[PDB]
């Protein structure tokens, strides 16, 4: 029955306090279980941050004990992590979990740099992206900060054949990725394709129509 | 703290093969260890707790066992969807601690990539930069070489690669290579090509276009 969902600012300045919140549905956090915070670093390592039990009792990882608090709001069925005196080393995906179920996580980056929404450019289908009745098309999602972006196609109606590549940090210090999809070549003159790019940290939403090469 | 040493760091095995992942605890943890599976675009999933208790819904090919402070996850009869990173977690003490993880790749028959090329958009060409994209579809193994050529001149230091996670169905990869050029350099040259080499290609595959052609 338990479902968990993390929320929090995606960008925090160094030396400030990072706050993330877990909203729990389908079960009271006062009934039973530990309610845990865990993080995963860019290097992929996992670290258990701490917990709060159904009783309200807390346990903190000793490596973080001087700059951590976990609290709860039983009236909202939420529990929260505060991490103070943050550095760039605190950049991570933050997950909440009971003993079995984990949330999908929320990405937090610690940096002095301001947020930037992406530019979105079409990767047009043409003769040079078509073979044997299959055509490839896409969107280039360029120059955003910080992670992540979400990319859908046709407002979520197109999922088959979609590949959204991992972001790469450019030499500028800004992220870039491409999202591509393979579709029937017969559909190109007829079916509209739009990539929908959401960058929550900058509250940027972009729709980009991807039309066949008109030359 | 209680330290979990997980080995190996990565594995590659065929459909139907058996793999063993091991976690050793720095001290006694009784049977208080769980196994976790992280798949792309999915929340982390618990497979096993108390060393050997399978969670409901988890296929019986996943088996947890222990001998003293040595804990093993044995995955038999591997399936394409078993591609993931696996972690152990001990909860015998505070703090809870994780193993370093094991990346599992599923082997399949060698498959050569199909190669597509995308010129920069007219919209981007309004800016100072032109990006050219070469796409490699549905290949195995993961290792692939992309060489960019501008008017036959080999490029270096101006391209970046990104690879998808392994497909859960056909066990293939896809790759994007992006060549980043100044608009000033882009409008000077004519022929833009990506040359692809791979284990499944007997000779390099080149995809090219001529700038500005209508
Ligand atoms: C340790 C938590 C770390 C955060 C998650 C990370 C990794 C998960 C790996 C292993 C988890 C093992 C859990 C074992 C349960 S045993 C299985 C566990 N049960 C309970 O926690 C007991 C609750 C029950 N009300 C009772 O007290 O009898 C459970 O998962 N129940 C509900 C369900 O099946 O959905 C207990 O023996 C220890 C719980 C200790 C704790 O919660 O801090
Ligand atoms: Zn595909
Ligand atoms: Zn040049
Ligand atoms: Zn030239």
């Amino acid at each position: 029955q338990v479902q968990l969902q993390e929320s929090g600012p995606g960008l925090v300045k160094p030396s400030e306090t990072l706050s993330v919140t877990c909203t729990v549905s389908g079960y009271s956090i006062t009934s039973s279980y530990s309610w845990n915070w865990i993080r995963q670093f860019p290097g992929k390592g996992l670290e258990w941050i701490g917990n709060i039990y159904y009783s309200g009792s807390t346990n903190y990882n000793p490596s973080l004990k001087s700059r951590i608090s976990i609290s709860r709001d039983t009236s909202k069925n939420q529990f929260s992590l505060k991490l103070s005196s943050v550095t760039a080393a605190d950049t991570a995906v933050y997950y909440c979990a009971n003993p079995r179920v984990w949330g999908q996580g929320t990405t937090v980056t610690v940096s002095s740099a301001s947020t930037k929404g992406p530019s979105v450019f079409p990767l047009a289908p043409s003769s040079k992206s078509t073979s044997g009745g299959t055509a490839a098309l896409g969107c280039l999602v360029k120059d955003y900060f910080p992670e992540p972006v979400t990319v859908s196609w046709n407002s979520g109606a197109l999922t088959s054949g979609v590949h959204t590549f991992p972001a790469v940090l450019q030499s500028s210090g800004l992220y870039s990725l491409s999202s591509v999809v393979t579709v029937p070549s017969s559909s190109l003159g007829t079916q509209t394709y739009i990539c929908n790019v959401n960058h929550k940290p900058s509250n940027t939403k972009v729709d980009k129509r991807v039309e066949p090469k008109s030359c | 703290d209680i330290q979990m040493t997980q080995s190996p760091s990565s594995l590659s095995a065929s459909v139907g093969d058996r793999v063993t992942i091991t976690c050793r605890a720095s001290q006694e943890i009784s049977g208080y260890l769980g196994w976790l599976q992280q798949k792309p675009g999915k929340a982390i999933k618990r497979l096993i707790y108390a060393a050997s208790t399978l969670d409901s819904g988890v296929p019986s090919r996943f088996s947890g066992s222990r001998s003293g402070t040595d804990f093993t996850l044995t995955i038999s009869s591997l399936q394409p969807e078993d591609f993931a990173t696996y972690y152990c977690l001990q909860y015998a003490s505070f703090p809870r601690t994780f193993g370093q993880g094991t990346k599992l790749e599923i082997k399949r028959t060698v498959a050569a990539p199909s190669v597509f090329i995308f010129p920069p958009s007219d919209e981007q060409l309004k800016s100072g930069t032109a990006s050219v994209v070469c796409l490699l579809n549905n290949f195995y193994p993961r290792e692939a070489k992309v060489q960019w050529k501008v008017d036959n001149a080999l490029q270096s230091g101006n391209s970046q690669e990104s690879v998808t996670e392994q497909d859960s169905k056909d066990s293939t990869y896809s790759l994007s290579s992006t060549l980043t050029l100044s608009k000033a350099d882009y409008e000077k040259h004519k022929v833009y090509a990506c040359e692809v080499t791979h284990q499944g290609l007997s000779s390099p595959v080149t995809k090219s276009f001529n700038r500005g052609e209508c």
